[PDB]
């Protein structure tokens, strides 16, 4: 049962998209914070007002809701993910 | 000299308002040119308009001489 569909992409020709909705959750930046462009933003994560995301980092908040606070940093690798319910 | 004056003061007044937002310094490099711009011109016609009402000061304080030069 390994079909697969020939409509499948493997070339997206545009990189994973900084920030992903998920479904009437647009995630937010503060138009002062910087995130990377690596990094990915998926879900309930806001980022507040000076914050730094750095390279090479996701956040993906679909459980629950992630906020990083006034000029807090998140370095490289980092990975937060909220937990069950 | 008065079109410089105007100048500086349209670009701070330009780079004022874009800190306030906390938006960087020059985000529109675009705008900077608009705001020396009104700047200049708001400043020399500021000089022309204090020109043009000293003298009807003036000239009303003439008139009202003679209001006052009747009384003795």
């Amino acid at each position: 049962s390994i079909t697969p569909s020939p409509d499948r992409v493997k070339w997206d020709y545009r990189g994973q998209r900084k920030i992903i909705p998920l479904g009437q959750w647009l995630p937010k930046v503060a138009v002062d914070a910087y995130v990377a462009p690596n990094v990915v933003l998926a879900g309930q994560v806001t980022v507040w007002d000076g914050a730094s995301v750095w390279p090479g980092c996701v956040l993906r908040g679909d459980l629950n809701k992630i906020s990083i606070g006034f000029c807090s940093n998140v370095q490289e690798r980092s990975v937060l993910h909220a937990a069950w319910t | 000299s008065a079109t410089t004056i105007g100048a500086l003061l349209g670009l701070g007044t330009q780079m004022y308002s874009n800190a306030l937002r906390k938006l960087p310094y020059m985000r529109h490099p675009w705008e900077h040119v608009v705001g020396m711009g009104l700047g200049a011109v708001f400043v020399n016609q500021l000089l022309k308009w204090e020109a043009q009402v000293e003298q009807d000061l003036d000239k009303m304080l003439e008139k009202a001489k003679a209001a006052n030069e009747r009384r003795y």
